[PDB]
């Protein structure tokens, strides 16, 4: 349950019981041949992985710099690698024999998901939603209903994911029985961060194969957009022994870190325990979450997995920022140059791979993890353009 | 840490302010036994809506952590009834442990309860209270199993804190019913209880204190700076009196 | 040039040198080492090539019949069949030396892939567009301008897709030497009809591989949607010589056909010739173009590939109708079941398929053509539900 | 089958309406050495914009087929100018190559260009007009190479329809007929289009028999409509210098 000092499992009394029941559960599941069967089954058959590894020719030479390959994560079904979570969790309920997924959702992107694996394996799925968040959310809302999943607005407080986090760990504790809580990233209490982290990891062993299929050597890079981890965690892993691979995680700039409005919990935190997980937090004076901002949805959380912060510690990986401005300039030049769409949440890995690929050699390589595509974000894009 | 058959009540503080928060306490500690006192979390994930709505309430209105000590200081000058702090892991987190604790010690904080903080991550917090003269509760739920609520009474210096997963619900008295059995402690039960049948039942039952937190709290976010006269209407209601 | 009696090259002598040369250059790279070398590049790592072979495990035992597998080309980069033959054709003329690409759409979704192609390749790409449905298509006009295309609105006429063809064929006639013009479906003149087909019966060659890996046996039926031809061509291909496999085209019956809101253009349209082609028509009594209706945009077009009247005039190929409440009813159907949200075209497959399986037994196979992803529709799908 | 020297007018066919047309083939007939009548067609792929909207003009106004012959019946009771339809290949594929070819040989049509029937396409087509009594016109091209151009010559028994591509006659439509002259042993008429007095005495002294004019023509038409008439007459005047 840690990485170095950071991870654990904060939460009160009613919530251990279900927490130790799913550690349980993933420990007999984890490794079990069949298990393994289904879930690569589904992701091959269903989620259509693998998902191939790009080379952008155009927009090297643009830059002039290193070698920029893609790892397309925007192709898996639903348009985002949140699906391979989605079903590794859907699946792993299933086989400890619960009939009924829940989850919490902000932008909707989760709750898609989650609803999506549901449908799948033939579960029921109630998703706690913002009151706020379903007015903003018309289209993400609508396209739950349609995978069978029905969407509970919460009306209190706040009306913010936040809320909807209270209701649906209320619901847990109840009915854990015959329901499994699927997390969205690798975030929150033990096992949530190993689970997300272990069915996301695909990614990196894909694109690892991948690389050395194109290349015959190892990449000198792999950049990669973190709001939760999740994304990141999955194509860092299979390469953090690889000595030679640098990771650099890059966060939300937001409008500047000098204006404060941003989620680089990483650059501009503390460490403190929220979520059930001690871990890096955007806070104030007094230690109490701050609002947060991105242009992408994805990355408007002021948390972070405890991994990452641990990676950041022993200085394993790298962190840095790219501002909205930036990540949107990036998600219209890879439109124009290699005609992808990017989603604004990987929009921020293209923009900062593209300013560290100009300072690179000819002959180095680097691995963008292009987590989604931008189709999702068009009306955003239309808005501010 | 109490008196048996005591009514303990629960009240966040801050909730409008800490000057509201103080005549609260001041006018229902003449039929209290012990108080609660919530310190304001951003992120509450444990607490029902009632008590959640109260932790958004006072931090709208700029609640600070000094102004916690300062309501049970300014208590203090009037009374000794017992008073416990019940908080979240983090404002401890970053203060260090010993420095909050030391700190409660001083405003005359008698107990203390870390909501999220698990019983198996408190070996160092239970040490270093008992060093800093405080006593510490730990609360048990319906799924806890017997293993564990006898590590949880273990640990406990002042009461055990039961509570329920949601009139009162029947698994809510197997809970209480199995910690009378196991616990050498005193036994303070938050269920939710909203009328006087309910804190009759449980004492009944063997609960050597009945905490009233979200029926207080419900009348201090209807009324505000006005609740006094109708926090006592609605305690003289569950003391039957 | 011909297939049976239908096909044909009936355009004027403005457009016979443009049409001779492209003639001479599909002849030339068509079997090339290199030309297929690249594209099989671009469709492996950029289009996400191939597509995975679904098993609808729960939609037919729902139903209680055949099996029903579904052709997953909602997972194609873009969301739909047509970047295959977008690609190929822009490539096509890349190896023909040409800088600039040329087209013309209505619902937009052609217009985009042919955007998506040109970006890749480097290409300048003009899409006409007649401006009515510049008003209608707001968001894939946006697409198409973020993917570096520039969308010429047409304001002659209808203002509508027929007045932005004459637009475009004019343009190709002075601009041919360094421009292609880039038909979406099996239609029109010599050799669009046969060249699209070959860059779409990939699909078929896949489907064929991954049902004899799953099931060791050729399937009994194939379904397909037909608006131009497409999709159902290239899934038929691979099959045509195979007197097992049985070949159902599915158009659409909008409204239904007595009431005159169609686009079935095979079942209830007269032979003629437009476009440059003889093939199936909906004409009025005088002989000219009737208007057409489809819920699903891409099915809305008068006309039907030449190729698609000679399996008709043979019997190779069966053909039907779906109606638009049937095809939301799959819609809604095959995203409950299943998960997945399919294109308002490929809904009409499917909503064929759910009843052909009925009449089937438990042993016998089906393979539906899941020609896109629904996203585009769900504005549609959200106002008439 | 026209007069060298010829000035020619081109119109739509029921644009506005079939009284109307025939009103102005017998206000034009005097200036004119032969007419071309074009059939409204839904789809209209090799025509520019100002042929293109008579023929929605038409179609919108209710055109039946019947009634392009109807026309050319009527003219016929005033006038044996010589007339060529022009149409695409739908109207006659519909009906029968040789029904169609006889009903307009029978309404007194002398000449016919499919303007979406290729050279190769026509083999069958030249065939029959040969033995229904109507002359093939085909149409070349500026891109038209002189290997075809010798096909459409040797199959074409009215005259060879020369067009340009897309102000002021461009250098391109010039060589075409430069060619057409050298090559063609048919009689070649040009569309290029004209607009001014300047362009048909220069292409009549080029070697084109026959200067066609539509769009100046069916521009007015889409202007003025019923009341075009005497509109297309002063426009004629002008381009015949009177």
């Amino acid at each position: 349950m840690w990485f170095g000092e950071f991870g654990g499992q904060y939460v009160p009394e009613t919530l251990i019981e279900p927490l130790k029941e799913l550690e349980k559960a993933y420990k007999r599941f984890k490794d079990d041949e069949e298990f393994n069967r289904q879930l690569n089954y589904y992701l091959k058959t269903w989620a259509g992985r693998p998902t191939p590894l790009y080379y952008a020719k155009r927009l090297t030479e643009k830059i002039g710099g290193a070698k920029i390959y893609l790892k397309r994560e925007d192709l898996v079904h639903g348009g985002a690698h949140k699906t391979n979570n989605a079903i590794g969790q859907a699946l792993l309920a299933k086989f400890m024999g619960k009939t009924r997924l829940i989850a919490e959702t902000g932008a909707g992107q989760h709750g898609v998901a989650t609803a999506m694996a549901g449908a799948l394996l033939g579960m029921k799925v109630d998703i706690y939603m913002g009151a706020e968040d379903v007015e903003r959310q018309k289209m993400n809302v609508f396209r739950m209903k349609l995978l069978g999943a029905n969407v509970i607005p919460v009306n209190s407080g706040s009306r913010t994911l936040k809320d909807a986090i209270n209701e649906a760990l209320r619901d847990w504790v109840a009915t854990f029985e015959y329901t499994h809580y699927l997390i969205g990233s690798v975030v929150g209490p033990h096992p949530y961060p190993t689970i997300v982290r272990d069915f996301q990891s695909v990614i990196g062993r894909e694109a690892k194969a991948q690389i050395l299929e194109a290349e015959g050597q190892l990449p000198d890079v792999i950049v990669a957009c973190v709001g939760g981890g999740s994304n990141a965690m999955g194509i860092f892993y299979p390469f953090v022994n690889d000595k030679k691979v640098k990771l650099v995680g890059v966060e939300a700039g937001g409008k500047g870190l000098e204006s404060g409005k941003h989620s680089a919990s990483l650059n501009a935190g503390q460490v403190g325990v929220f979520h059930g997980m001690l871990s890096y937090f955007l806070q104030d004076e007094e230690g109490q979450i701050k609002p947060t901002h991105s242009i992408a949805p994805g990355l408007d959380y002021p948390g972070v997995g405890p991994e990452h912060a641990y990676l950041k510690k022993i200085q394993r990986a790298e962190y840095v920022t790219v501002t909205d401005e930036e990540a949107l300039k990036a998600f219209h030049e890879l439109s124009r140059t290699e005609g992808i769409i990017p989603a604004l949440e990987s929009a921020h890995a293209v923009a900062y791979a593209m300013k560290l690929a100009k300072e690179m050699s000819r002959d180095e390589i680097i691995i963008v993890n292009l987590s989604g595509r931008g189709d999702k974000d068009l009306d955003i894009v239309l808005k501010v353009s | 840490m109490f008196k048996d058959g005591s009514l303990i009540p629960y009240l966040t503080a801050g909730d409008p302010d800490k000057q509201s928060t103080l005549n609260f306490l001041l006018a229902l500690d003449e039929y209290a036994g012990a108080i609660e006192l919530g310190i304001p979390f951003s992120d509450p994930i444990a607490d029902g809506k009632t008590i959640q709505e109260s932790h958004y309430r006072a931090l709208k209105n700029g609640f600070k952590l000094r102004e916690a000590f300062w309501i049970v200081k300014e208590f203090r000058r009037h009374s000794s009834t017992p008073i416990v702090l019940m908080t979240y892991y983090n404002p401890i987190y970053r203060a260090g442990v010993r420095n909050f604790l030391a700190e409660a010690k001083a405003s005359g904080v008698d107990g203390i309860l870390v909501v999220d903080l698990p019983v198996f991550h408190a070996k160092e917090f239970t040490e270093i209270a008992r060093e800093e003269g405080i006593k510490t509760v730990f609360l048990a739920a319906p799924n806890t199993p017997d293993e564990r609520l006898k590590v949880i009474d273990d640990m406990t210096t002042g009461f055990v804190y039961l509570v329920s997963l949601y009139e009162i619900p029947k698994t809510a008295y197997d809970l209480l019913r199995r910690a009378k059995r196991i616990c050498r402690n005193k036994v303070a039960v938050g269920f939710g209880v909203s009328k006087r049948e309910h804190v009759v039942s449980l004492l009944k039952e063997g609960a050597n204190g009945v905490v009233v937190g979200s029926a207080l709290v419900k009348i201090i976010g209807e009324k505000g700076r006005e609740a006094t006269e109708f926090l006592k209407k609605k305690v003289e209601e569950l003391l039957g009196i």
